[PDB]
RNA sequence: UCCAAGGUGAACAGCCUCUGGCAUGUUGGAACAAUGUAGGUAAGGGAAGUCGGCAAGCCGGAUCCGUAACUUCGGGAUAA
RNA sequence: GCAGCCGACUUAGAACUGGUGCGGACCAGGGGAAUCCG
RNA sequence: AUCUAAUUAGUGACGCGCAUGAAUGGAUGAACGAGAUUCCCACUGUCCCUACCUACUAUCCAGCGAAACCACAGCCAAGG
RNA sequence: AUAGCGACGUCGCUUUUUGAUCCUUCGAUGUCGGCUCUUCCUAUCAUUGUGAAGCAGAAUUCACCAAGCGUUGGAUUGUUCACCCACUAAUAGGGAACGUGAGCUGGGUUUAGACCGUCGUGAGACAGGUUAGUUUUACCCUACUGAUGAUGUGUUGUUGCCAUGGUAAUCCUGCUCAGUACGAGAGGAACCGCAGGUUCAGACAUUUGGUGUAUGUGCUUGGCUGAGGAGCCAAUGGGGCGAAGCUACCAUCUGUGGGAUUAUGACUGAACGCCUCUAAGUCAGAAUCCCGCCCAGGCGGAACGAUACGGCAGCGCCGA
RNA sequence: CUGGGUCGGGGUUUCGUACGUAGCAGAGCAGCUGCUGCGAUCUAUUGAAAGUCAGCCCUCGACACAAGGGUUUGU
């Protein structure tokens, strides 16, 4: 297995989960579920996203 | 006149009585052929569906390309706590058929056993088997049952142990424990009835009646529909939009002279809840159950060689509308008929099987374990607490 | 040595997709789809790798109104590898190629599908991106 | 045929409310099968369906730009 | 030309701000190129 | 000839016109049309190929309750 | 002459073409097509097994057993027919009241409104063209699909047998064989393996996708409860995300073995001293047939369990 | 001394960070001589709040309930 990252929320995506997308210009990304494809596919930026492990890096959330 | 264009027909004629089936409880309708060479065995088991989740296993086949890859595959949990031998019967062939001759029961029969004989237990004084047990214990019942063995013995030539569940294990409501019989395939029939003789009123764990990586059977009774229209149940197709009297029906009946409406053509009626007999599902794991080893427990039922974890084959918040499983279990590759706590019947395949299939070795490298009650995101709550940290709830 | 595992194919006749090479094409009208026997009704549909007839729609004028066989290259929906992954790509689209297998063309923009690659060495040898 | 409130809004439009009125339109209860009638939503494709884009769907208000062929010179025009 | 006191809805411009959402319900033209006839 | 991969369709020409033709009006034509046709863009469950959800039914029950139709009636094959 | 054809003749079969007739129906059998769906025929296009070529291979012809299984997607036309594009293994032909309108549609024929051409003095006519034109009823009987139940075994229950019915799998590609056999060359096979796929069938929900009124949780328009908070109304207010459950070649799983034999090729072997697959006897033999696997389980049976109070009582076996 | 049932508690999961309070965070604006008010929004408490079987999983916490009722059946 090679268990990765989800490309919008970070979280851990595991081999029977998950979907994989490709970007017209390459740019492979992965996507935990519906949730983080649809907010992604909208420009939803993680920053602002409060359930994000990329929010909560940034907002030094946790430790 | 003919028809313009040709279309296979809708539907297979060959389950046609697409009725309710008349028991719940699935039926070998065949079992596998005796041969004196071989040594005594069962040939079928009982479990219950608990629910499926993935595996992800190394494939060893030349010439394609998944070839020294890894996938993931559907499997199908069957719990499957040992049985309990409580009886034997015997067959002889007749030019009519095969004729049941005797059946002989063990003293004690279990009180979960003895609720399949009513009912309504609670009303009942529980009377069964009462007067037949105190055979056992007398000189007359003893020379009574013991010539019994000896003409059975004698002049049968099917025989087949009458084995019942366990069901005081399973987290169901249900205490009603199935039983069935089990033909006995092996040697003659002297060592095939004084090897089931002391095997009565005992244990048959699974393990001891299958093996790993060995293709099977599953016999049992779909998920049922109810009524159901045309267009559902034999998968018409779908009228135009414009039709005036309703379009999910079939336009044409028959034809003219003819002058009835064949059995073969398309109605509606009742679907699902019908006996099906799968063949070739490949066991892929013969679990262990929960046991308790110096104290603690050991629960790590699921943890491959690969993956050293100690998880157990349960998913988080267990399987959905079953429970939690706790007894030794088998693990089918693909799906298999029936609901969830359904019970199905394992039978021994049928045919001789000699293909890179069938004689495939398998070796798991990960068990999935994520909690299907929705979207699962961790295997075990172990690292779901060590990847969210603490909680205001502590 | 390996045949195609079947993937989930999303292309029936009558759709057109984007032409990506360099033969001036800029669209492809997919015709029919070839090894496709049918049945009844059934549209004949094409997934990734699979060589269909198709006619360029918008392009350079001696590409129109002619046939031409072609293959998929990409596509937008989700197929499942059978290593368990589903994956989907942002654009319908393929290349011009004869019957033997070469392309008419010399480079190809954007990804092309590993299942694509492996199965027309001549394309993937100017695939620019692999999956 | 006469009388005609408040809010939103161009509006005596649609929606909600006050004064006034009413008890769901000649019956109720329990289920939630098929087939209907009336509403919806659908991955990828996008008329390949059909005699025929029938039906459904797209657009839609207002402000600021821009607006062709043709013309009976007025229009076309809310063109696009 | 100024000072004081009252005032009715408009129009334009700017900053800040929200997960790009804003005629958010309701109301509310699909478009173009041609032929026949009137 | 054009339109399409493919056109008994459409449009533009050709005219020997079975049987066109000048107030039994000929030709054209802006604007308009719940008029009749063809193509293109957009859109879509029309279709590939179906699925699910909601409301009222249908279903069962309490009460209440008709009508069409009816020689006698109602399982088939072949024969005459 | 007869691989393959076949003139001039001549004998037949079929009722999927048209005729001929007028037997039934005029107190009405709904009159073209298409859509949908089932079954049947073989005069076999493909696939299985064969025999013959002017069959070297490849390709292609002719013939036999044979209808098990397939026989497509579209442009044009109301079409049946026809033609073309593409795929395919093949795109064979037909019947069932020219199957099928209380199954649909109504484009065409075939009412009443109109227009044109030809004909007629005229009203009007035209298997000439054009445009618009209400498609009713099942709750009865049967058939069929499912659902209770009845029938005997003293009453009930459990486990079972199978008489009978139904029946299901199909085709292709790639690799290897092999650039080999064959052939001067160009070209160019086959069996056995291996990996897949098409059509069909039976399931199923881990995963992907669809639905979503758990009316679950945010957002938001108009109004309303004095305001905050909390909410409500707008026939589901609208819109994101969505549990469970259903559900898709739009996800995933599975799809089998024998027997007697057909065509044909043979053995031994007479009739007919030799010869002969046939006369007696014997062998191989297949998508056919039958059964198995699979679905249902008979006014059909089997084995086994328990068999009606403690105030009454009912029962079972025995007392030749 | 066993049983289910209701409620509660955990597990899972959905959505996305509640009310209140505090903030020298806040485009700015008004009043009083730095202070006080209005102010969409932002930050902390807050992966918070809410829902979670009705057909999800475990409980051994609380509560009451459960030795019933009716109609039949004989070799
Ligand atoms: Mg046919
Ligand atoms: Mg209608
Ligand atoms: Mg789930
Ligand atoms: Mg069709
Ligand atoms: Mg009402
Ligand atoms: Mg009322
Ligand atoms: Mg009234
Ligand atoms: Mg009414
Ligand atoms: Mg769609
Ligand atoms: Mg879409
Ligand atoms: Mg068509
Ligand atoms: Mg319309
Ligand atoms: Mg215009
Ligand atoms: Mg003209
Ligand atoms: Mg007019
Ligand atoms: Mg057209
Ligand atoms: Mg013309
Ligand atoms: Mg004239
Ligand atoms: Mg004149
Ligand atoms: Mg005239
Ligand atoms: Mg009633
Ligand atoms: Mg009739
Ligand atoms: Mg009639
Ligand atoms: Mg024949
Ligand atoms: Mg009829
Ligand atoms: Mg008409
Ligand atoms: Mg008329
Ligand atoms: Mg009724
Ligand atoms: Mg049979
Ligand atoms: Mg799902
Ligand atoms: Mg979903
Ligand atoms: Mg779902
Ligand atoms: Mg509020
Ligand atoms: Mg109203
Ligand atoms: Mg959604
Ligand atoms: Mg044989
Ligand atoms: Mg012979
Ligand atoms: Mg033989």
């Amino acid at each position: 297995m090679k268990v990765e990252l989800c490309s919008f929320s970070g979280y851990k995506i595991y081999p029977g989960h998950g979907r994989r997308y490709a970007r017209t210009d390459g740019k492979v990304f992965q996507f935990l579920n519906a949730k983080c494809e649809s907010a992604f596919l909208s420009k939803r930026n993680p920053r602002q996203i409060n359930w994000t492990v990329l929010y909560r890096r940034k907002h030094k959330k946790g430790q | 006149s003919h028809r313009k264009f040709s279309a296979p027909r809708h539907g297979s004629l060959g389950f046609l009585p697409r009725k309710r089936s008349s028991r719940h409880r699935g039926k070998v309708k065949s079992f596998p052929k005796d041969d004196p060479s071989k040594p005594v065995h069962l040939t079928a088991f009982l479990g219950y569906k608990a629910g499926m989740t993935h595996i992800v296993r190394e494939v060893d086949r030349p010439g394609s390309k998944v070839n020294k890859k890894e996938v993931v595959e559907a499997v199908t949990i069957v719990e499957t706590p040992p049985m309990v031998v409580v009886g034997i019967v015997g067959y002889v062939e007749t030019p009519r058929g095969l004729r049941t001759f005797k059946t002989v029961f063990a003293e004690h029969i279990s009180d979960e056993c003895k609720r399949r004989f009513y009912k309504n237990w609670h009303k009942s004084k529980k009377k069964a088997f009462t007067k037949y047990c105190k055979k056992w214990q007398d000189d007359a019942g003893k020379r009574q049952l013991d010539k019994d063995f000896s003409s059975m013995k004698k002049y049968c030539q099917v025989i087949r142990v009458l084995a019942h569940t366990q069901m005081r294990l399973l987290p169901l409501r249900q205490k009603k424990a199935h039983l069935m019989e089990i033909q006995v395939n092996g040697g003659t029939v002297a060592e095939k009835l004084d090897w089931a003789r002391e095997r009565l009123e005992q244990q048959v764990p699974v393990s001891q009646v299958f093996g790993q990586d060995e293709m099977i059977d599953v016999i049992g009774v779909t998920k049922g529909k109810g009524y159901k229209g045309v267009t559902s149940r034999w998968h018409t197709k779908k009228l135009p939009r414009k039709t005036h009297r309703g379009l999910r029906k079939v336009a044409c009946i028959g034809a003219w002279h003819p002058a009835r409406v064949a059995f073969s053509v398309a109605r509606a009626g009742q679907k699902g809840y019908h006996h099906r007999t799968e063949i070739n599902k490949k066991i892929y794991k013969i679990g262990q159950g929960y046991l308790i080893k110096d104290g603690k427990l050991i629960k790590n039922n699921a943890s491959t060689d690969y993956d050293l974890s100690d998880k157990s084959i349960n998913p988080l918040g267990g399987f959905v509308h079953y429970g939690e499983v706790t007894n030794d279990f088998v693990m089918l590759k693909g799906c298999v008929v029936g609901t969830k706590k359904r019970v199905l019947t394992l039978r021994k395949s049928l045919l001789v099987q000699t293909k890179r299939r069938a004689l495939e070795k398998i070796d798991l490298k990960f068990i999935d374990t994520t909690s299907k009650f929705g979207h699962g995101r961790f295997q075990t709550v172990e690292e779901k607490k060590a990847f969210m940290g603490p909680l205001k709830k502590d | 040595s390996g045949a195609k595992f079947r993937i989930s194919l999303g292309l029936p006749v009558g759709a057109v997709i984007n032409c990506a090479d360099n033969t001036g094409a800029k669209n492809l009208y997919i015709i029919s789809v070839k090894g496709i026997k049918g049945r009844l009704n059934r549209l004949p549909a094409a997934g990734v790798g699979d060589m269909v007839m198709a006619t360029v729609k918008k392009g350079k004028p001696e590409l129109r109104k002619k046939v031409h066989p072609a293959v998929v290259i990409r596509q937008r929906k989700s197929y499942r590898r059978k290593d368990g992954v589903f994956l989907y790509f942002e654009d319908n689209a393929g290349v011009i190629v004869n019957n033997k297998g070469e392309m008419k063309g010399s480079a190809i923009t954007g990804p092309v599908a590993k299942e694509c690659a492996d199965l027309w060495p001549r394309i993937a040898s100017n695939a620019g991106s692999i999956a």
